[PDB]
RNA sequence: AAACUUUCAACAACGGAUCUCUUGGUUCUCGCAUCGAUGAAGAACGCAGCGAAAUGCGAUACGUAAUGUGAAUUGCAGAAUUCCGUGAAUCAUCGAAUCUUUGAACGCACAUUGCGCCCCUUGGUAUUCCAGGGGGCAUGCCUGUUUGAGCGUCAUU
RNA sequence: CGUGGAGGUCAGUGACGAAGCCUAGACCGUAAGGUCGGGUCGAACGGCCUCUAGUGCAGAUCUUGGUGGUAGUAGCA
RNA sequence: AUGGUGAA
RNA sequence: AUAUUGGCGAGAGACCGAUAGCGAACAAGUACAGUGAUGGAAAGAUGAAAAGAACUUUGAAAAGAGAGUGAAAAAGUACGU
RNA sequence: GUUUGACCUCAAAUCAGGUAGGAGUACCCGCUGAACUUAAGCAUAUCAAUAAGCGGAGGAAAAGAAACCAACCGGGAUUGCCUUAGUAACGGCGAGUGAAGCGGCAAAAGCUCAAAUUUGAAAUCUGGUACCUUCGGUGCCCGAGUUGUAAUUUGGAGAGGGCAACUUUGGGGCCGUUCCUUGUCUAUGUUCCUUGGAACAGGACGUCAUAGAGGGUGAGAAUCCCGUGUGGCGAGGAGUGCG
């Protein structure tokens, strides 16, 4: 009972977008429904189904935002990692790693050797 | 939560009640105008007590027990180096059995050197009266020839009746179970065989567990169809063990505590 | 004998996180051993248990009586064999909670990932 | 008022960090070669003890340049001076048979 | 505390490490005869008296070759430019070996290096051709 | 003598001591660095077939998707599941989602669930207007960018 | 002499009933207290050689909890 | 005394 | 290398054992009191399993009486001793 | 040229990209600062370079490569511990206050600017934009910047050249190891008897042990279940440590 994630991955734009007028209208009706009745399970799976759909449909939109900002720099905010706000600033890989010309130089002619003490 | 637990029980209980008993108001007064109603309730409705639920020869007759051919005699003894409520209880015995010698038992004599005298003596049955402290305990009737021997244990003595010499008649209940039986028959055979209904003396026997009761009454007649009785001689009850069979040589019962597990079967 | 640092041997801890097991951790919690014949066919020991296999009771007052579960009742640390049920006052039928320690499974239900479970712990079907 | 406790602890929590040192630095000694210095002080005269760093001048008596003696493990200060003749010849030789018992690896 | 009681009372969970067994058996990482060579049951100090190399420098305070050859054995185990080549084959072909001629001269030697420098180039260039 | 008062004993009451337990506390040690304008800590309003706190969560509301496990959940009622599999579960994991009203609180405001503005806009011909959906408009400061202003300075056959 | 815990020991005791609680019950110790019988109970506990301490109560207009006499009294406007 | 809350 | 009554996560104790130990082992910084800043408790244990006493009967209800489950109700949601 | 054009300055915008506030606070860094109390009343000594308040940080902070300590056959960044030591020294010499160098150890690591010209070529960087193997690279355009951005130098010196028939040489993937997270497999009685509701107890008879830590199971379970012990098979990540 209810609907199923992977099933509605391959449907459009219209298809979802008419599921989910189906399903808001169809709990409507079973909240009206709900009066005459002691007990009803339907209602649960309905709630799930809507939520279901809302959820692949949030994602269709997002992975479409996403291919229209293609690898381009300052892509909004709302798309970004959310990690934490000091890893947010704080230098980057590169950024750290970056060093001073003269210390580079001296790297290549003194690098800090491997060796051992005995024989 | 014993706080919050104990609020919500105390009403649930007091809103049973109510609702239990506003059901049976109701029920009363529809019973009022139909009684066959209520009629149908006693049939489908049952009590369901433990006794509802329980979990389910001529020739042996003289052979093994005594009958009414003689008189039969017999020999009362006590275990060794027993105190005055020993004899205080053979005292209770001299006069509810038929024909009792009181024997004191004077170490040795083991068991069976004492069945070649009553063999010599010619007594029909042996009983032997124990003491573990100052309370009896146990009680042992023994056939002298061939030997079906009973075990049992006291553990009710409580002592306004005062009774005649006159015999009293025998009485039993309960002994459904073919080992009931075979004790009904002991104590059908060890007390007197001569009821002399003039008296008006009766001695019961009542089983309804495996626990067997003894009293003595007086029985009143009124015409009216119904029986007055006061309370007479020792207050008692039995538990029978063992069946030794031979003298005291093989088993046929042998209480355990493996049984009261059951809670019914009663032998 | 404890060797590493990493398992504690405190009972505070331990019985804590046995009370308050996922259902997870208490599938496995619930394990019952194999009878004489699965172990010589199988080879193996213990399994977790479920619901459409058979049983046979070894330890309490249900001595030797057998079944097939009803119910593996997780949250009481109990299974529910059908068949081994205590009669209330009212006509009623109230099933005894087992645990599965003290069962013997006789006849095992083998579904797909169950044969998988059986295949990695070193058996042959 | 501060007790410690932890003396058994931090002494597990020295040798576990020279552990990881040696796991790291996995031929090399631990630690860098020191000199061998006369202490200060008429009281301490006497003592003879191990020093911070070699000099440039005790490096470059020796065979090795200053820059290249500290990327094989030699302790290099700049501000000790050699006014001892002793202790010139001491740490000199302490370096030279160092140099005998070091064994550099190639970069290939 | 505060913070620790609801983080004991949430179904959220904690974020559970078990990481003190990894704090006493460090592998070894920076060289892979040792990597062999290495007894994880001793200690630091054993294993580098085992081996045969220096585990300290200093006189350490208190109290207490089957690898180091190996070591030995893999201690046993630049050209120049196509302009640079090219610029040397003019001067050669000019002057032959007149070095004074060679850095006097204006038009081929236009960055006025010396003698040395020069003819240092043309040995090398003398190696890798005729 | 009974009753009455007192003393003792027995059996009931009252009370929760003692004993035993313990998903709690305290102290010591070890390891690691991890909150917030991408809107936190905190407050409020809600959400489950049936709920007080607690716990979880935000109109996708004691959850949705994903991954693993492999067949429960269970206080009660009631649905389920093809159970040789895209799959039960108040399961574990957790990286994708939504994320009400607020709160550093950020359109203007005071304590107004008021007072608005612009962009995008599906519908009611919408050329008038009417309604719906969605995102923005706080302060300071930095790097820019831009339309300017300035007898502020100089050039000008 | 006694109490909580620690090391050691008694291959100690213990669902055939440990600990506790009572008891017009018995014995020992000048005594602190120890031991035993009976009754009630339901799961751990004790002697011995040592260690350690938040260790022994009649009082503090003691602290907490419980229960009386006052009293079916003053009282309910 | 320090810091805060209230106030005919 | 050093500090650390916070946080995150462990491992422990010749520590305390429910008038102790944190104020809080439980609907605890809750109930509640104070205009407010703030102050702030009490309260753990049925059993192995609810098998939580069906059903008859006494009463408008409140509680009883028969009867039963359990090893024990001489364990009853007023629940170990 | 009574136009126009350079700059400098002041503006602007619901432009583009950012960032600061608040919570927590044991530790640390600053700022501010009482009183009860001690010597006899209290101005210092004394509570106290405290508590409260204020501001600011981090996994530590702060400190730090000498304008240092010393008086010696000199030491040699800083921090901490032991000791120096209750010493020197100060204190109506009294309540008392209270170091430091040396020595032993823990841990050890050093360097970057400003300074005289790249002047035979601003060799530098921001941003926008187009692609690419995206914690970034490259082309192009724009701006900053000569009121100085790069390379070279920091006293240990250093630079300019010349001589050595001097010596050395980058960077990117791939699969492993390693580190983090996570999953999975790995021994042996439910053998008899007694007692009890129940066996995990007593007794008899055996196994396993690199597993007789612990917890559960109807009472004290190595051998019933989960683990524990020794190993093995993985999955997903990190990564310059090296193979």
């Amino acid at each position: 009972a209810g609907v199923k994630a992977y099933e509605l991955r391959t449907k459009s734009k219209e298809q979802l977008a008419s599921q989910l007028v189906d399903l808001k209208k169809e709990l409507a009706e079973l909240k009206v429904q709900k009066l005459s009745r002691p007990s009803l399970p339907k209602i649960k799976t309905v709630r799930k189904s809507i939520a279901c759909v809302l959820t692949v449909i949030n994602e269709q939109q997002r992975e479409a935002v996403r291919q229209l900002y293609k690898g381009k720099k300052y892509q909004p905010k709302d798309l970004r990692a959310k990690k934490t706000r000091a890893l947010r600033r704080a230098l980057t890989k590169f950024e750290a790693s970056q060093v001073t010309e003269k210390q580079r130089k001296k790297q290549i002619a003194f690098p800090q050797r491997k060796y051992a003490i005995k024989a | 939560n014993k706080l919050k637990r104990q609020e919500i029980f105390a009403d649930i209980k007091h809103e049973k009640n109510k609702e239990r008993h506003t059901m049976r108001r109701k029920r009363a007064k529809e019973e009022r105008e139909n009684p066959e109603l209520r009629e149908q309730r006693l049939k489908e409705n049952v009590t369901q007590t433990i006794e509802n639920t329980r979990v389910y020869e001529d020739d042996l007759m003289r052979y093994f027990n005594s009958n009414s051919n003689e008189p039969p005699k017999i020999f009362l003894t006590t275990n060794v180096n027993a105190k005055k409520s020993a004899y205080e209880f053979a005292n209770i015995l001299i006069e509810i059995l038929p024909n009792v010698t009181f024997v004191k038992r004077k170490f040795g004599y083991k068991l069976k050197e004492i069945s070649d005298i009553c063999i010599k003596r010619n007594f029909t049955d042996i009983v032997i009266i124990n003491e573990d402290k100052k309370k009896v305990t146990g009680l042992t009737f023994i056939h002298l020839p061939e030997g079906p021997t009973f075990y049992f244990k006291l553990s009710s003595f409580v002592e306004h009746g005062r009774p005649t010499s006159h015999i009293p008649e025998l009485i039993l209940n309960n002994f459904q179970t073919r080992l009931g039986q075979t004790v009904g028959r002991l104590f059908q055979s060890i007390l007197p065989q001569n009821p002399d209904i003039e008296g008006r003396q009766v001695i019961t026997l009542h089983n309804q567990r495996d626990y067997i009761f003894f009293r003595r009454h007086r029985y009143v007649f009124k015409d009216n169809e119904r029986v007055g009785l006061q309370e007479l001689g020792p207050q008692f009850t039995l538990k029978l063990k063992r069946l030794q069979r031979g003298i005291k040589e093989e088993t046929e019962w042998e209480h355990k505590p493996e049984m009261d597990k059951e809670k019914k079967k009663f032998y | 004998a404890k060797q590493s640092l990493d398992v504690s041997s405190d009972r505070r801890k331990a019985r804590k996180a046995y009370f308050t097991a996922p259902s997870s951790q208490r599938r496995v919690l619930l394990s019952a051993p194999l009878s004489k014949e699965l172990r010589a066919q199988y080879g193996i020991k213990a399994l977790p248990i479920r619901r459409d296999d058979e049983v046979l009771v070894v330890r309490g007052s249900k001595k030797g009586q057998e079944g097939k579960i009803s119910s593996v009742y997780r949250l009481k640390f109990a299974v529910q064999v059908d068949k081994v049920t205590k009669e209330k006052v009212n006509g009623a039928s109230v099933p005894i909670n087992l645990h599965p320690s003290k069962l013997v499974i006789t006849k095992l239900h083998l579904d797909k990932d169950r044969k998988a479970l059986i295949q990695r712990k070193g058996g042959k079907l | 008022v501060k007790v410690h406790f932890d003396q058994a602890g931090k002494k597990v929590s020295r040798r576990n960090a020279r552990a990881t040192r040696a796991a790291k630095i996995a031929p090399r000694p631990l630690d860098l070669l020191r000199p061998v210095v006369r202490a200060p002080t008429v009281k301490y005269n006497r003592k003879v003890r191990a020093g911070r760093g070699f000099t440039l001048a005790e490096v470059k008596a020796a065979g090795l340049t200053a820059a290249y003696a500290r990327t094989i493990g030699i302790a290099v200060d700049h501000r000790r001076q050699n006014r001892n003749q002793e202790i010139f010849d001491a740490n000199v030789q302490r370096l030279k048979e160092y140099q005998s018992k070091i064994i550099v690896f190639p970069r290939n | 505390s505060v913070r620790k009681r609801k983080m004991n009372r949430s179904s959220v969970g904690k974020a559970t490490r078990r990481n003190k067994d990894k704090q006493r058996k460090i592998n070894i990482q920076s060289n892979p005869i040792i990597a062999a060579n290495w007894d994880y049951s001793l200690t630091m100090a054993q294993n580098y008296k085992k081996l045969g190399l220096r585990a300290k420098l200093q006189t350490p305070a208190g109290g207490k070759e089957t690898e180091v050859v190996k070591k030995l054995e893999e201690l046993a185990s630049r050209s120049q430019s196509e302009r640079e080549e090219e610029w040397l084959e003019k001067l050669y072909k000019k002057h032959g070996d007149d070095y004074k001629k060679m850095f006097f001269d204006k038009k081929l030697n236009i960055y006025q290096q010396s003698e040395g420098d020069l003819k240092r180039r043309l040995l090398r260039w003398k190696k890798r051709n005729g």
